[PDB]
């Protein structure tokens, strides 16, 4: 309906509840591997956030699976940063990382992280 | 909070 | 870090791509029953909404089950539209379905949907 | 959208 009120605070506070499970280990369905590091989440957040797992989680085959392991290309600092990102919409972006979090950010598929790394980058050339 | 959208 | 930037819209379009997925009914890992009807859900999403979702989710046997029986004084279409809130944030309160969703709203333990029950209720007096 | 929250 055209009639709905709407909560202002609803999205942010169902986020901030999600990042609050993810601490807590409650219902995580997946383990992300990065290298030697692990990353427990929730699938969904995962595909509602990014492109690459979207694309994981919707295929018949991968979508069951409990374990996925990224590129060893990718920075498992950079992932911390992009999955931290991801439940509480706060990027921590600094110059020793950025280079890390942007081609992390490319990799999941996540255009708006992508483009404020290239507009950091091309403020400071 | 409440609003209309 | 207090060093982070924030991307504004991230929490409503995560919000937005959950109920995209729960449409699509992927991933969904829970069906309620409401009497005579069935709802497919994320429990986590539930849970993040829901006082009364979170305490079942959370209980060591409960947190397995499949499906999950409401009492049957609630009303289905009440609970469609705090569902439909729980996904968009927006809630579609009218004078024919006010009362079923402030009692559903109070079972499940959704206080800021009571809350903006009561005063359109206290408006009509 | 970005901002300094
Ligand atoms: C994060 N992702 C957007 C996205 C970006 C790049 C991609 C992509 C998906 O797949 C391949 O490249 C997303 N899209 C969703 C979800 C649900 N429905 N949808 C669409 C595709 C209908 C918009 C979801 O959970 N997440
Ligand atoms: C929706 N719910 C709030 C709530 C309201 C009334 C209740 C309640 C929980 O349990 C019993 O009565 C919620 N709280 C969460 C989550 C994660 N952590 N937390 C807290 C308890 C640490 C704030 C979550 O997913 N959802
Ligand atoms: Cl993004
Ligand atoms: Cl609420």
């Amino acid at each position: 309906a055209d009639s709905c009120i709407q909560f202002t605070r609803h999205a942010s506070d169902v986020l901030l509840n999600l990042n609050r499970l993810r601490s807590r280990d409650i219902l995580t369905d997946v383990v992300i591997v990065v290298s030697r590091e692990q990353f427990r989440a929730h699938k969904t957040v995962l595909m509602a956030c990014s492109g690459l797992f979207y694309s994981i989680f919707t295929d018949q085959l991968k979508c069951n699976l409990s374990v996925i392991n990224l590129d060893p290309e990718i920075n498992p600092e950079g992932f911390c940063i992009l999955l931290d990102f991801m439940y509480t919409s706060r990027l921590n972006l600094r110059e020793g990382n950025i280079m890390a979090v942007m081609a992390t950010a490319m990799y999941l598929q996540m255009e708006h992280v992508v483009d404020t790394c290239r507009k950091f980058i091309k403020a400071s050339e | 909070a409440w609003v209309i959208p």
